[PDB]
């Protein structure tokens, strides 16, 4: 209840079938409550798919009520959501989250006409292609302190050719935040993504400190830990 | 099906309301959600005027008929952002409907010349026989730039990709350009540039082999 996490394969086939489960941790999932899925294709609006209740009754979207299956997993404290027959316009960043009862009847207590969804996950990208998973290739960049003000220099890690989206960096372990900053990915002609991770750190610890950028691409199951030293 | 404006602007210290429209509103209160670009949405009122903690107080809620609307009283640059109302269908088993968005921009914020950081292509790169020549862009704005690279003094315009402008954390905006090149190229020539240019102004950043 405290916290949702969704999980899933980020890469499916046309015509294929899209598996996708929430996990529930801090609380149960036979409270009352409709715990629901939701999307949004990328540059478009929010969408509602469906929800689920901890009996079993579900409640679909019109547009989507012939491809659609939300289930629950008692044993697990879980719900799941399939989705056949995708194509491209299914590509789209998908949420798990829970909402309040309700009352479809006239003569129900006032706090039974509100709808919202106030507990959400943290989102999970499913691309609908039929090309293949690839990993990336982290190659280090060197410090440079010119473009930066007194007494600092800018080194960074270049990510390229990696599909699909998306990939997290962090800076040793996390321990390095401040100075931070992730680019978008660029879409290259070839189908492939790429983005770079600068970090801005004093130009006088560049001989003192070692810098390492943790590059995480979950659709391939790659973690990369690239090593950054001066020229 | 509910109803919003596709874009509203209000400038820094004024009031602002945006609208939903649906007939579904009769039956059902509406809830409204903030969403900043790479985030997920955020619930900003539950319905009617009831908000999360942590919301500010400058936002409320109110509703009549088919109508609902949010209300920012003295709208500060943390208000940009996109917003979408939500309800539940009053025909049928009551799906779920959200409104289309609307995309909220606070007037009167600062300008600023882009920062551009160029680096070469790295020894690693070279060794594998590739060559990647990296331009990153941020802090700019308004979010319109143009980027050219150059060889020598010569436009090359082959094998660029330049990413659209999105927006930072303070509201600026961030870009960033990719020249390949193969290791020969690379070596062939004394020097390569990155040209940004931004509100009729030029920034130049030039590499060379070391």
């Amino acid at each position: 209840q405290v916290q949702l996490q969704e999980s899933g394969p980020g890469l499916v086939k046309p015509s294929g079938t899209l598996s996708l489960t929430c996990a529930v941790s801090g609380g149960s999932i036979s409270s009352s409550n409709w715990w629901s899925w939701v999307r949004q294709p990328p540059g478009k609006g929010l969408e509602w798919i469906g929800e689920i209740y901890h009996s079993g009754s579900t409640n679909y979207n019109p547009s989507l009520k012939s491809r659609v299956t939300i289930s629950v997993d008692k044993s697990k404290n879980q719900f799941s959501l399939k989705l056949s027959s995708v194509t491209a316009a299914d590509t789209a960043v998908y949420y798990c989250a829970r909402a309040p009862p309700y009352c479809s009847s006239t003569s129900c207590p006032d706090d039974y006409y509100y709808y919202y969804m106030d507990v959400w996950g943290k989102g999970t990208t499913v691309t609908v292609s039929g090309a293949s998973t690839k990993g990336p290739s982290v190659f280090p960049l060197a410090p440079s302190s010119k473009s930066t003000s007194g007494g600092t220099a800018a080194l960074g890690c270049l990510v390229k050719d990696y599909f699909p989206e998306p990939v997290t960096v962090s800076w040793n372990s996390g321990a390095l935040t401040s100075g931070v900053h992730t680019f978008p990915a660029v879409l290259q002609s070839s189908g492939l993504y790429s983005l770079s991770s600068v970090v801005t750190v004093p130009s006088s610890s560049l001989g003192t400190q070692t810098y390492i950028c943790n590059v995480n691409h979950k659709p391939s199951n790659t973690k990369v830990d690239k090593r950054v030293e001066p020229k | 099906e509910l109803t919003q404006d596709p874009a509203v602007s209000v400038a820094l210290g004024q009031t602002v309301r945006i609208t939903c429209q649906g007939d579904s509103l009769r039956s059902y209160y509406a809830s409204w959600y903030q969403q900043k670009p790479g985030q997920a949405p955020v619930l900003v009122i539950y319905g009617k005027n009831n908000r999360p903690s942590g919301i500010p107080d400058r936002f409320s809620g109110s509703s009549s008929g088919n109508t609902a609307s949010l209300t920012i009283t003295g709208a500060q640059a943390e208000d940009e952002a996109d917003y979408y109302c939500n309800s539940r269908d009053s025909s049928g088993n009551h799906p779920v409907v959200f409104g289309g968005g609307t995309k909220l921009t606070v007037l009167g914020q600062p300008k600023g010349a882009p920062s551009v950081t160029l680096f070469p292509p790295s020894s690693e790169e070279l060794q594998a026989n590739k060559a990647t020549l990296v331009c990153l862009i941020s802090d700019f704005y308004p979010g319109a730039v143009t980027v050219a690279w150059k060889a020598d003094s010569s436009p090359v315009k082959a094998g660029v990709e330049t990413t659209t402008p999105s927006k930072q954390s303070n509201n600026k905006y961030a870009a960033s350009s990719y020249l390949s090149l193969t290791p020969e190229q690379w070596k062939s020539h004394r020097s390569y540039s990155c040209q940004v240019t931004h509100e009729g102004s030029t920034v130049e950043k030039t590499v060379a082999p070391t």
